[PDB]
């Protein structure tokens, strides 16, 4: 309980306990999946309501014309990560004049939420992100955690009951990278819907899908733009 | 320089540097202000009565410019510091803007300025309460109190410090139209709520009125004995030819 | 024991951000309705006096001339929090020839959630989080807008919200009443009846406030007579 | 020239076991006289006196910080300040501003505290310090009073000679410059006592 | 990375002791002892400098330090303080003479010191120096003696011990010492002050003695030291 | 101003006027232009007459220092470098020109240092205005390894060549002697100048001076 | 341009200056002030450069009232005059100099009626009489012409009148109106404006 | 208990103790009864008046009070008197208060 | 750094500030000093601490501080902080010379140092300054004055008062012989010396236990002088002579 406090603490077990409670946050938020065929990269987001009179939050954001990101966690947080990631990309774009490669603009997350796991008082990130880009060396799913770790990921699911979703997408890697934009999509509602007891279901309120690819800028679809392509689904029965 | 949080949230949601700050000011000096017609009047109890002490040294109600003057209770320091910041800003107000200083300007500054070092690394509350009083252009008169929290509002009648349940409630019961319908009135209302906390003497009473575009007013202990000598009458003159 | 102000439970939670939202708990009830005629703010004053003017309590206020915004919880606080709006409705309107999306307003106070920490910052940076719930309403270009807030940062659109101690009771009662197509007299009658329901005294004219923001019409706080003349109508 | 700019002498002269200080009285902005009564010498002790010709608000501001300074080291040290002590002050207050400096080019005259011997200065613009055993002047009328006081100083002298030497001195050269005069005034000072006259002198 | 601890290590205890002040003087009360005499045409200083080996090399380090041409140091206590002291005495000593181009006072040498000890009991993430020190100077004809503690406090001495033993030998001093002493005769009391503890056999190589008179501070010679040990 | 600087073969002699000018009037007829430094490090200074004292005296202080904590002699060396850093840190803003010198462990050693940081190290130097003159004499008179009377002289003779032929330079002339052993603060060497003695006497008698206004203050 | 003008009296100092504000070639305003009140007792009468002269004469009246209202009794007009000076000489050598020439003209219970000058460069001298402009260059030999140390305060207005005739009579610049107050024991008192009704 | 604040909650909660009441330092009327109460059952100087003793401690409680009535009785022991005087309490008030 | 910190600058759940409590009671285990003010002057008198055989006496005084041409001041609790405030004290008073050109009120001298031990009580988590000290002074606004100040940066105003060990018998003892308004440096002189010999726990009293100064009025000039030690011994030889003068009354 001394080691329990302090992120510049390491336990006599070799862990950071801050570090670990903070991926905690992590699972704390609603799930959203994330794949890739290979030539576009679809995130999926199962959206959250407080009360029934309340409109959902949004899980899903866009930070440059051909990388978008789906949050899980503290929301200032990743509102905080959120606006470096599109100030580095418009810093790379006007110095340079060429979008800001994927794996670049993750490394310089890794660099930024490394930083507060060291120094004292400071905590670490609470939020995980999947981030879906489109660059010269095609599409790309990255997953960041609070550790500051980060991961290459042919498809991912974080977020509460995501384990769900990682399975279904274990089943399934072999098909998508032949995939068409629909049936990507399709797979992403599938995983993202085994993250619900059968009594929920998908719906054109609490979903939200991002697309980018070859031929399309990083788009968000909510409310109607939703509905072409849940109905289309098999109405999977317990 | 120290940055480290001092208030902070308790896990019952209170913020318990404030709360001590409270107690502070409640073992502070009585100190209780009605708003008149013509006259706004803050008396404070005791002074102390040291006797080989100056008294000019000691007071506890201050003035902030012509306009607006003040009283507190609570931590004496810390008041001097927040009053002298409060004249700085009642100055510059003028310079800024040709027009003067309006009570619930200032009453906003010295707010903020408390709240400001709620909400600051480093810093602890400071531990008094001001009975704000003053005379606005447009004549109307008023009085607003502050907390070592920042929170803020304006009153008839109040009272803070050691027995303000008892004065507040006195006052509760007292404030009428009939009272504080001459100046002599309002002071009279002021010095029987006072005497309702005091030491039962009059010695122990410092009593200030601000009235119109007129300066602030401190009552020599003369005057203050000749109103609680006609209260004394009229406490058995009205109350002994009765019961 | 003393932990920071930055430290995590291993539940995945701030601390000071929970016990903010404790601090919540705490405040004077507020109520919220969007409506497309308009969005309606009432709040109960909680006078602790007859000896107090009830017209210095304020937990109503303009933003600007098409969002004000109703608060619960530390008011010291909140004051912060709204100049900082202002501030920034002004600003945004001084570049760009146009006033502020409700949402953008919502969201730059919003920036200033997780804002907090000791060691590796200003000297005049915050210690501890805001402890105060806010309530956004506006008129804007998507219409009538209304927002809730928490010391979390996280904002959210409502069509019908209650902040505050009868935050539960008020919401139900809300839920129970509320649909996307009540008129504006709907909307504060129910309100008030809400209100009356979860208030301590007895409501009257100088006992509540209450606020209309209408597409036509800029930020109107209801005088004494324009209450009565509604109280009238239990 | 900037030090020309108000106008003003100072002088400076040694005797047997006292001292003398002597300065115009005009405060004047280039031609035109303000007052006739412009202090420019300023007791810095008992038995210590500097004499500060040059820019007038120099003058004013360096021998207040001066003031400041000395006062700041009469309560440290529980003694008055020796002269030699006065003058690296000094000194050391106009180089602090080396790269903007003060216009004035003070002179000290002073007896030591302890003993009773005779000391005199002056001093650059930048606080280089010259120390003489007969006399030192500051001011517009420079040449002048180096010319009355290299033909009119002798060595030994009692106050009563010492008195008339820098009268005549100051006098005859200030009277030969155009934006000094308007009054002099002289410090003659010794271990008993400190005399102080005002010359007849003339007004134009 | 790095920056500093703010708040004060040393805090007033319930009593209105500042605890930290006392532990330290507590440090000071343990090391080597010395002893200090004003003497009507000058001032002796004097220490143990009582090695643990034939090893050390006793001509390397010294414990009686010149501050300047007129003025003297010896300490009782940890010794790496004292080195930081000594170095920031000189530098306040310096900073003096460029001011007023006349050699520091020892009372205003005295002061300066004192208030750098103070800074480490008021300013944050430190602890108080754990040495007393013996200043002695020659300035206006008089001599001058004087001690600083880690609280910062100074006094002035005609004699004082500090170190252990420092009470026994406070006493010596107050009783086998008095004024109109010869500057000879004051190194004799002493050393003699000194021998009311050396536990061994004094050599010229196991004290230090340093002497301050009107022709400046200066160390005694091994050699000075014998022929002084001689009785 | 005239200064000089001699390296001979038990150590160095260096040679100053007296005379400081402001303008074309002379201001002070005896000026002290060799400055101690350390006990065997003494420094002649021309230039910004303030730059060259305070420079000095710094630079004094700060070997001061350094020989208090090391224990032993100060060298040139350090004196040298302490000076030539500060002043092309100023970049020639501080108008210090320099003659140092002074003797060793090492021996002794003669630097010139000008105001923008350059050094040399040189057997005989002369700065100032009446420079040119002096390293006349030197270029003329000067042999390596000579003994202490014979560089007093020359360096005298130099210091002499500086006064009669500059107009910057008078008065008396001020040496240093500086040996492993000795130091000989001659001041002043030889003053080859006198005023003239007065002819007259135009003593002025008591009263001769109009007075408006008396004040006496007793002290005690 | 503009004039300002202060004669001390045994117990009172009268001041008086142009209302005209003026700007290129044409007066702007005919009723401009150029004083400012310090305390009860204490007038600063400034002139020089456009926003020098207010900005600097309000940051002098804040800081003196601040004095008042910080320690109960008002500064006296010799520390007032100090006060203002140091003020403005500290700003003399920074990046933002103040251009104002001023008077400064007082009452104090105990050392009477004093009358300051001060130059633009910051320098403070003590007067029986001033005066800035160029229409002091005219003005000033009179008043050291008909000025006695006893001279009434109707004296004193019959004086100032031959000074402001003087400029009517060979100054170039207008000055039609002026303002003129006088300080005593009693406080400040507005007198009737010294006129020459033109048009 | 005098110092609340070294009480573990534990024993402070209600259940196991709830009403929590305060003793504060007398004043100038409760003293007076204190003063009275004290003094009344003796042979106290019917000259002197408790109250230039009520008003002379700055916060002294109900004890000080006490002892400054006792201290009277062993002067009125020592020089041999049965009827206390007024420097008894005097000394009384400087013998235990101050001291 | 949680850890270590101890919090200084907090308030105690009673709503009270520790360290300037403890402060306050460091205090009390000073040396005595009191102050009474009369009508032709004011004085300072405290116990000597630095009583010991061995002690050279090279200062002026021990706990009297010049500040100021017009204004002195005495000190109780811990000496070096007491050097630092009295430093800070000369600092203050030289800067309002400089900038108003005459001699600082003793009132603004006071609140101006009373502001820096009050912001160390409220921010920068340092130890407040164990001192409490007495000023004495003079000012063409309220002529003499005698205040006082404690380590919350609190001070008032009095005629008399003490401060350090057995400062309340003091207080009492003043306020037994005091004469408001018909005070003089001689009848205070007195008094003085009765305080003093009361409350000194070692009785007798010698002048090398006692150390007086005074604040008089002279000629336009403000003079502040140390009693030399034999004047004390006559005021002390005095007070004897009158104690045994008022015994034979029996
Ligand atoms: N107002 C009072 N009335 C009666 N007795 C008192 C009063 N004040 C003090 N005493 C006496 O002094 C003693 C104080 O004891 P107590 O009140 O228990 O103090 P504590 O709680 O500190 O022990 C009691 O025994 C009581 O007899």
């Amino acid at each position: 309980n001394q080691y329990d406090n302090d992120v510049t603490v390491w336990s006599p077990q070799g862990r950071i306990h801050q570090i670990e409670y903070a991926m905690e946050a992590v699972k704390q938020g609603s799930a959203t999946v994330g794949l890739k065929s290979k030539t576009h990269a679809v995130l999926v987001a199962l959206k959250r309501a407080q009360s029934e009179l309340a409109a959902h939050q949004k899980k899903i954001l866009h930070v440059d014309n051909h990388i978008g990101i789906s949050i899980a966690g503290l929301t200032a947080d990743a509102r905080l990560l959120c606006n470096f990631m599109r100030q580095e990309c418009l810093d790379s774009r006007f110095v340079f004049d060429r979008p800001l490669p994927v794996s670049r603009l993750v490394s310089l997350i890794g660099s930024k939420t490394q930083i507060p796991t060291q120094r004292y008082g400071r905590r670490p990130y609470g939020v995980g992100l999947l981030i879906a880009g489109y660059d010269d060396m095609g599409p790309h799913i990255f997953q960041t955690c609070p550790s500051a770790n980060y991961f290459d990921c042919r498809a991912m699911s974080i977020g509460a009951r995501s384990q769900s979703a990682r399975t279904y997408l274990e089943r399934h890697m072999s098909e998508f990278m032949e995939c068409n934009l629909n049936e990507l999509v399709k797979h992403g509602l599938r995983a993202l819907r085994e993250t619900l007891p059968a009594e929920q279901d998908l719906t054109t309120k609490n979903v939200s899908i991002g697309i980018v690819g070859k031929d399309l800028e990083f788009t968000i679809y909510d409310d109607d733009d939703v509905s072409p392509f849940l109905e289309g689904l098999e109405e999977r029965p317990q | 320089s120290y940055d480290r949080a001092i208030t902070v949230f308790s896990p019952d949601g209170h913020l318990f540097q404030v709360e001590y700050a409270q107690e502070a000011v409640k073992k502070g000096s009585t100190a209780v202000g009605v708003r008149g017609r013509d006259i706004v009047v803050l008396g404070v109890e005791k002074k102390s009565v040291a006797k080989l002490q100056d008294e000019r040294t000691v007071r506890k109600i201050c003035a902030l410019d012509d306009n607006v003057c003040m009283a507190f209770a609570g931590l004496t320091a810390d008041a001097r510091i927040v009053i002298n910041r409060a004249r700085v800003e009642c100055q510059s107000h003028r310079l800024t803007v040709e027009d003067p200083v309006t009570v619930e300007y200032i009453t906003r500054y010295i707010a903020s300025l408390k709240q400001r070092y709620t909400q600051s690394n480093g810093r602890r509350p400071f531990g008094i309460s001001a009975l704000i009083v003053g005379f606005d252009f447009d004549g109307t008169p008023r009085l607003y109190q502050t907390d070592p929290s920042g929170t803020y509002h304006a009153w008839k009648a109040n009272a803070i410090g050691r027995g303000a349940k008892s004065v507040r409630e006195f006052l509760e019961k007292n404030y009428t139209d009939e009272a504080i319908e001459t100046d002599d009135l309002t002071i009279k209302l002021v010095i029987k709520a006072l005497l309702e906390v005091v030491q039962s003497g009059g010695k122990n009473i410092e009593l200030a009125v601000m009235r119109r575009d007129q300066s602030l007013k401190i009552l020599n202990p003369e005057e203050i004995e000749k109103y609680v000598a006609e209260i004394e009458k009229e406490k058995e003159e009205n109350e002994k030819k009765k019961q | 024991y003393d932990r920071g102000v930055n430290t995590f439970s291993p539940e995945g939670r701030l601390f000071q951000v929970e016990y903010a939202i404790e601090a919540i708990k705490l405040g004077s009830t507020a109520i919220g309705i969007q409506t497309s005629e308009g969005v309606c703010l009432a709040v109960e004053k909680r006078i602790t006096s007859p000896l107090m003017e009830p017209s210095s309590i304020e937990k109503i206020v303009e933003i600007d001339a098409h969002i004000g915004c109703a608060m619960s919880g530390l008011i010291a606080d909140a004051k912060t929090l709204i100049d900082k709006a202002r501030v920034e409705t002004q600003n945004h309107w001084f570049t760009y020839n146009e006033t502020m999306t409700v949402e953008s307003v919502t969201q730059a106070v919003s920036n200033l959630a997780l804002q907090f920490g000791e060691e590796d910052a200003d000297p005049g940076a915050m210690s501890r989080p805001f402890g105060v719930a806010l309530l956004f309403g506006g008129v804007d270009e998507k219409g009538p807008q209304l927002f809730h807030m928490d010391p979390s940062g996280t904002f959210v659109q409502c069509d019908a919200r209650a902040i505050g101690s009868a935050s539960e009771g008020a919401q139900s009662s809300l839920q129970e009443v509320y649909h996307k197509s009540m008129t504006l007299k709907e909307a504060i009658k129910s309100s008030l009846i809400i209100l009356k329901q979860v208030m301590e005294e007895k409501l009257n004219a100088t006992n509540i406030e209450l606020a209309t923001v209408q597409p036509g019409q800029n930020f109107h706080m209801f005088t004494k007579e324009e209450l009565e003349e509604v109280i009238k109508d239990i | 020239s900037i030090m020309s700019y108000n106008g003003g002498a100072v002088m400076a002269m040694k005797g047997k076991n006292c001292v003398a200080i002597a300065a115009d009285r005009r405060f004047g902005i280039q031609a035109q006289m303000v007052t006739t009564d412009f202090q420019k010498i300023f007791p810095m002790g008992d038995r210590l006196y500097i004499g500060l010709a040059g820019l007038a608000t120099d003058v004013q501001t360096v021998a207040q910080r001066l003031k400041f300074r000395l006062n700041l080291y009469e309560l440290k040290e529980g003694r008055q300040i020796k002269p030699y002590t006065l003058m690296s002050m000094v000194a050391n207050l106009l180089y602090e501003k080396r790269f903007g400096p003060y216009y004035t080019e003070p002179v000290i005259a002073g007896l030591d505290p302890k003993t009773f011997k005779p000391f005199i200065c002056s001093l650059d613009l930048i606080g280089c310090p010259m120390v003489t055993d007969d006399f030192v002047v500051s001011g517009t009328c420079a040449e002048q009073m180096y010319g009355m006081c290299e033909s009119l100083w002798e060595p030994n002298m009692d106050p009563d000679h010492l008195f008339e030497t820098i009268s005549q001195a100051m006098l005859n050269a200030v009277d030969r410059d155009a934006v000094s005069g308007m009054g002099v005034i002289v410090h003659i000072i010794e271990k008993d006592k400190i005399t102080t006259r005002t010359l007849k002198a003339r007004m134009d | 990375a790095e920056r500093g601890y703010s708040f004060s290590l040393t805090t007033f205890s319930p009593s209105g002791k500042l605890v930290q002040i006392e532990y330290a003087l507590a440090a000071v009360a343990g090391g080597a002892p010395s002893v200090g005499i004003k003497a009507a045409n000058g001032v002796v200083l004097a220490t143990e400098k009582k090695q643990k080996s034939i090893l050390y090399d006793e001509r390397s380090v010294h414990k009686v330090e010149p501050i300047t041409k007129h003025i003297g140091l010896v300490y009782s206590g940890m010794g790496p303080d004292y080195r930081v002291l000594v170095h920031r005495a000189r530098k306040l000593a310096q900073q003096y003479y460029l001011v007023y181009q006349e050699p520091i006072p020892t009372a205003q040498l005295v002061q300066r010191v004192a208030s750098v000890m103070q800074e480490y009991t008021q300013s944050g993430g430190v602890r108080p120096f754990g040495v007393s020190l013996l200043i002695c100077g020659w300035n206006e004809g008089r001599p001058y003696l004087f001690q600083s503690d880690p609280s910062g406090a100074y006094f002035a001495w005609k004699a004082t011990a500090m170190g252990k033993n420092y009470v026994n030998g406070k006493t010596f001093l107050e009783k086998r010492y008095n004024e109109d002493l010869e500057l000879e005769d004051a190194i004799h009391t002493a050393i003699l002050t000194l021998k009311e503890s050396f536990e061994g056999q004094m050599t010229e190589d196991n004290i230090e003695v340093g002497i301050c008179n009107e022709a400046g501070f200066r160390r005694l010679t091994p050699t000075e030291v014998k022929d002084y040990l001689a009785a | 101003t005239t200064i000089a600087g001699v390296v001979y073969k038990d150590g160095i002699v260096l040679g100053a006027d007296t005379r400081a000018t402001e303008g074309m009037v002379v201001a002070d007829k005896n000026c002290s232009k060799i400055h101690f430094i350390s006990p065997n490090i003494y420094c002649c200074g021309a230039g910004t007459a303030a730059d060259t004292d305070m420079t000095t005296q710094l630079i004094s202080s700060n070997l001061e220092l350094h020989s208090l904590s090391t224990g032993r002699l100060p060298r040139v060396v350090t004196a040298n470098r302490m000076l030539k850093q500060m002043l092309f840190r100023y970049q020639g803003y501080i108008g210090a020109a320099l003659v140092l010198g002074g003797v060793d462990v090492t021996g002794p050693h003669l630097y010139s240092i000008y105001p923008h940081g350059s050094t040399d190290k040189l057997p005989y130097v002369t700065m100032g205005s009446g420079s040119l003159a002096a390293m006349a004499v030197f270029e003329d008179k000067f042999r390596p390894d000579m003994e202490e009377e014979e560089a007093k002289n020359l360096v005298s003779e130099a210091i002499a060549a500086g006064i009669f032929n500059d107009l910057g330079s008078g008065s008396n002339i001020d040496l240093c002697v500086i040996s492993k052993n000795k130091l000989d603060f001659l001041r002043p060497y030889t003053v080859p100048n006198k005023k003239g003695t007065r002819l007259g006497r135009y003593r002025c008698e008591k009263g001769t001076t109009a007075v408006l206004t008396e004040k006496i203050t007793p002290l005690e | 341009m503009e004039y300002l003008i202060g004669i001390q009296g045994p117990d009172y100092v009268l001041v008086a200056s142009d209302r005209v504000a003026a700007s290129n070639i044409v007066q702007m305003k005919d009723d401009h002030d150029k004083m400012f009140k310090m305390s009860e007792k204490i007038l600063l009468l400034c002139v020089g450069e456009a926003g020098d002269t207010v900005q600097f004469a309000e940051y002098i009246q804040k800081n003196v009232q601040l004095y008042k209202m910080r320690n109960g009794y008002e500064l006296s007009p010799t520390a007032a005059a100090n006060f203002t000076r140091r003020n403005l000489a500290d700003c003399l050598r920074s990046r933002t100099p103040y251009h104002v020439n001023l008077l400064l003209a007082g009452y104090d219970e105990h050392e009477g009626p004093a009358l300051y000058y001060m130059d633009y460069l910051a320098a403070l001298a003590k007067a029986p009489f001033a005066a800035h402009g160029y229409g002091a260059f005219l003005t000033l030999s009179i008043l050291d012409r008909y000025y006695t140390p006893t001279i009434s305060r109707e004296r004193a207005v019959e004086l100032l009148r031959k000074c402001l005739e003087e400029l009517q009579k060979r100054f170039i610049l207008n000055l039609p109106t002026f303002s003129v107050r006088i300080i005593d024991k009693n406080g400040i008192h507005d007198l009737d404006n010294i006129s020459f009704p033109k048009q | 208990t005098n110092r609340i604040e070294t009480l573990d909650p534990a024993l402070i909660r209600p259940g196991r103790i709830d009403r929590k009441i305060e003793f504060p330092l007398p004043d100038e009327k409760t003293k007076k009864r204190i003063f009275q109460i004290h003094t009344s059952r003796m042979t106290l100087a019917d000259d002197v008046t408790l109250d230039d003793l009520i008003m002379a401690k700055d916060d002294l409680s109900g004890a000080d009070i006490k002892a400054i009535c006792t201290e009277a009785g062993l002067m009125a022991l020592r020089e041999r008197r049965m009827k206390v005087t007024n420097e008894d309490f005097k000394k009384s008030k400087e013998n235990v208060l101050y001291k | 750094s949680r850890r270590y910190d101890s919090r200084t600058t907090i308030f105690s759940p009673e709503g009270r500030l520790y360290q300037v409590e403890y402060a306050m009671e460091a205090i009390g285990h000073a040396g005595t000093c009191l102050g009474i003010l009369a009508n032709d002057g004011v004085l300072l008198a405290a116990e000597r601490r630095n009583i010991h055989k061995l002690l050279d006496e090279v200062f002026f005084s021990e706990k009297i501080y010049k500040l100021n041409e017009d204004m002195a001041c005495s000190v109780a609790g811990i000496t070096s902080d007491a050097n630092v405030l009295t430093n800070e004290l000369r600092l203050i008073a030289q800067r309002y010379l400089l900038q108003y050109q005459e001699p600082i009120p003793c009132e603004q001298l006071v609140t101006a140092l009373c502001d820096i031990k009050q912001a160390y009580t409220q921010f920068g988590g340092k130890r407040p300054f164990g001192v409490s000290l007495l000023y004495i002074g003079w000012d063409k606004h309220y002529g003499f004055q005698l205040y006082q100040s404690d380590p919350s940066g609190n001070y008032g105003g009095w005629k008399a008062t003490c401060i350090g060990n057995n400062s309340a018998a003091a207080v009492s003892m003043l306020k037994q012989d005091y004469k408001e308004g018909e005070m003089t440096l001689k009848s205070a002189l007195a008094l003085a010396i009765k305080v003093l010999n009361k409350t000194m726990d070692v009785s007798k009293l010698s002048a090398e236990k006692v150390e007086i100064a005074t604040l008089t009025r002279e000629n336009g000039k403000t003079v502040i002088r140390v009693l030399k030690q034999k004047e004390v011994e006559q005021l002390i030889k005095k007070h004897e002579e009158e104690e045994a003068k008022a015994e034979r009354e029996k």
